[PDB]
């Protein structure tokens, strides 16, 4: 009944760890997740760079995967909008 | 039995295989430099592995050592080397066939005959297809002399490995002899080293039909159709059409013939193109390139046939009328003619010398009839001077020839590339041009026409005002 | 047993495959024939039983429908495109570059590509193909319905019918999609 | 000879008007001839973008020929680099 919750609370079928940590951490799993779908796997950034963020005119490389490395480039950081919105300018991958 | 493919290249062909592979079902691995970095092949491929670390990235791409370390790595099976780089380096080929992954190429034999001139010739020769009356190989100034005093004047230098309008130029009288002999040994021993040289028979105003050959290890030898990449600027090929317009049906026919029957006798395998000069109802061979053309979009339109798809099948050694599903010789289809322009950054008002910079704007133009090979053209790209000028290829194709000028003529013209200087407006030219629409062009068409280089002013009111704007 | 239904008195937006299997530009001929020409002396369009038939061209639709909200269209900024080339791929782009604001006041169409080869098989694949190189991220696409479509047997084998979508389920199956660029420039800038 | 002097130096056949300012204002003529070709037709744009030029977010339209509009919108001012050269995000036809 609890891998049935947390298939339907994640959207996908975990497995028997997710299931465990699940049971021992109820609301900090559901947290993870979440931070999971919104930022992604966070973990394959340097520690500066996890933590500082990104400088301008900054250039980083991310190992997503194997043969998979995102060169991401910082351009410019705009002013914030009436919204309070700003608007970075990054160059992933070039473009 | 292969489920990997690596491309040992870059830009617009790396690419095309990219496709192929994933139309076939392969996963794809890509390499790649420093100075490359900002490629798009890098990112179109599954997998993308820096080589040539701390070298120049043009000796960074032959990197024999680095790309089978690399191939071995990732997992790879087949390597499919493009054009241009590596794709007629016989070290290489032999390298990666004796490392156990499988090469999208010809076999060794075919690239060690057809890899020099001297060869090549005496097998053409064998092969009893017509050649050009030359010399019977590397002669020095004396040797040269003789033929001029045998055979007769005019006459033209030509290298045994160069390749390109390198190691060729033209030779009228005999002291010019002595000069081009002596800086063309100067230039092979420089760029290249132990090449050899020769004279041959030269012929005023010629056509430059090439034959696109394909044939698997089953001995079915097939040829596509053929090309017509007359139109040359200094022996650089800057438009090519297919089927050739401006000849007859009969004599192309002879001409493919000729050609498959000498791949036939060679025992030709994967892709391979033969060209071919013809002067008056008279063909004569020249040279074979073992290699994928940067021109066979062409016959890919015009054939209906998938060439680099076609050359993975047969090296994956698939048989070409049964399981890659090709039709016989006789049920061929030419349908339409087909016109590709090669844009690149060789600015026409600075002596066709390429162009560096950031590509502020890019524009690409669809509808019907259009096929787009772009490079490394995008938006805020950097052009760099390590690597080739070009930008993207562009080929359209129809029906009717002149709806197919009409059609190139509203794409240079829809085409909108700012911030590098492109040789736009000299294909607009060519394109305009009468002599190119009837299709009778001939190799000494571009050098001989003063009028394809007057090019008009253009306004460029957008960038022009955004300059003002930002500067005030 | 055939049935007429209705005329469509215009150029239709599917006249894509038409062109590409024929060989016959449709718009260039209305505008001809709006001229006054004539279709095979001026036109220059060959005769009835002389009229080519190049293999098999398939068209879909990418719109800014989100197939996991009901196909209702999406709206906002467009953050990247990139349009695939090559052989045998034809794109009728419409509004889709980067950086467009996408509108509910218009159509939700975005690009109308198109696929043509030899075989209908090699047609398939190179769709299958243009389908998984399209990127395009701020709004929601059709783009893995259309590759849920693409991918069943009844298409390929070519007898789908009217009822097909309808009596499909399996089609709505649509597999995460982990875009670890987008929420690593989400999580890069937040930070 | 002033008018093949005025055709080699500014790059296409002149007018008569074009040549009878010429003589008058040799100097200002070339000036003015070389501001054509570096910033275009500035005489299209209304008076106080003329002067002051552009503010951010600022949204305008120049008709620089009939039928031809161009819409210009200046999305942020970059910061200047080492070398001193500004970058400004235009958004010019909508791109
Ligand atoms: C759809 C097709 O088949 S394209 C066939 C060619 N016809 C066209 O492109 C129509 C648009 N016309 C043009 O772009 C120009 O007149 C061309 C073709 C001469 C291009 O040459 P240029 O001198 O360099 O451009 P021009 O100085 O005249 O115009 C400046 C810009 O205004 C843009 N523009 C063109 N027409 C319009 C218009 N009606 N409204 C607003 N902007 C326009 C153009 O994109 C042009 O290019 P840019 O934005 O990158 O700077
Ligand atoms: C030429 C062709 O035929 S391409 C056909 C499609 N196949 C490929 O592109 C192979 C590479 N794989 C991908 O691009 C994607 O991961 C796909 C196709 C599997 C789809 O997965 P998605 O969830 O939608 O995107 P994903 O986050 O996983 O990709 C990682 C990012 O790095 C990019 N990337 C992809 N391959 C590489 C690589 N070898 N090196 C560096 N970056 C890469 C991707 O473009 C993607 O950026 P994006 O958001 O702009 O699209
Ligand atoms: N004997 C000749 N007469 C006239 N033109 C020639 C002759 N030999 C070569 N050329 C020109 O020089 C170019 C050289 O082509 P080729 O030697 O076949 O390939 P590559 O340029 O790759 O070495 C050809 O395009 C041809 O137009
Ligand atoms: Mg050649």
């Amino acid at each position: 009944t609890v891998k049935a919750d947390l298939e339907q609370k994640i959207g996908y079928e975990p497995g028997d760890h997710e299931v465990i940590s699940y049971i021992m951490y109820p609301q900090v799993f559901l947290d993870y997740q979440k931070m999971q779908r919104e930022f992604g796997a966070v973990t394959l950034l340097d520690t500066p760079t996890f933590l500082h963020g990104m400088r301008l005119n900054e250039k980083i490389e991310v190992q997503i995967e194997k043969g998979k490395t995102l060169s991401i480039r910082l351009d410019e950081i705009g002013e914030p909008d009436l919204a309070g919105n700003r608007v970075l300018f990054f160059n992933l991958n070039g473009q | 039995h292969m489920k990997k493919l690596l491309v040992a290249n870059r830009g617009e062909i790396a690419v095309r295989v990219f496709r192929a592979c994933n139309e076939l079902g392969l996963s794809t691995v890509a390499v790649y430099a420093r100075e490359d970095e900002y490629s798009v092949h890098r990112f179109k491929a599954d997998e993308s592995y820096l080589i040539g670390q701390g070298k120049k990235p043009i000796d960074a791409y032959l990197d024999i050592d680095d790309i089978i370390r690399v191939a071995l790595e990732s997992g790879a099976d087949a390597i499919h080397p493009g054009y241009g780089l590596l794709s007629e380096n016989l070290e290489f080929a032999t390298k990666v066939r004796a490392a156990g992954l499988v090469f999208v190429g010809p076999e060794l034999h075919h690239l060690d005959i057809f890899g020099d001139k001297i060869k090549a010739k005496a097998a053409a020769d064998e092969a009893k297809v017509p050649g050009i009356p030359g010399t019977n190989g590397a002669v020095d100034i004396d040797g040269a002399l003789e033929f001029a005093k045998t055979y007769g004047y005019p006459v033209m230098i030509k290298a045994a490995l160069g390749g390109g309008g390198r190691g060729m130029r033209v030779a009228r009288n005999d002291a010019e002899m002595h000069d081009g002999y002596a800086r063309a040994k100067s230039e092979a021993i420089g760029a290249f080293g132990s090449g050899e040289i020769y004279v041959e028979k030269y012929i005023e105003n010629p056509k430059h039909i090439e034959v696109q050959i394909l044939g698997d290890r089953h001995g079915n030898i097939i040829h596509l159709h053929e090309r017509d990449c007359s139109v040359q600027r200094r022996n650089q090929k800057v438009i090519e059409i297919a089927p050739a317009v401006g000849l007859s049906p009969d004599f192309r026919n002879e001409i493919c013939e000729a050609a498959v029957k000498l791949c036939k006798n060679v025992g030709y395998v994967n892709a391979g193109t033969v060209e071919f000069l013809v002067k008056d109802d008279k063909f004569y061979f020249i040279e074979v390139n073992p290699r994928v053309q940067v021109e066979h979009t062409i016959t890919e339109l015009i054939t209906g046939v998938d060439i680099v798809q076609a050359q993975i099948l047969i090296a994956q050694g698939k048989d070409l009328h049964r399981e890659i599903g090709l039709p016989a010789q006789s049920e061929i289809p030419l349908l339409g003619s087909a016109i590709q322009c090669r844009i690149t950054t060789e600015d026409p008002q600075n002596g066709f010398l390429p162009d560096t910079g950031k590509i502020d704007t890019y524009r690409s133009p669809g509808g019907f009839g259009i096929r787009l090979d772009v490079g490394n053209a995008y938006a805020g790209y950097e052009v760099t001077p390590y690597f080739d000028s070009l930008l993207v290829k562009v080929c359209t194709f129809a029906n009717e020839f002149s709806d197919s000028v009409r059609k190139m003529d509203r794409v240079l013209h829809e085409f909108r590339i700012r911030g590098v200087k492109t040789n736009i407006p000299f294909l607009i030219n060519v394109i305009a041009n009468e002599n190119f629409t009837s299709g009778q062009a001939t190799t000494t068409f571009i050098d001989n026409t003063p009028s394809l280089f007057n090019f008009p002013r253009l306004r460029d009111r957008g960038t022009k005002t955004l300059h003002y704007l930002s500067m005030i």
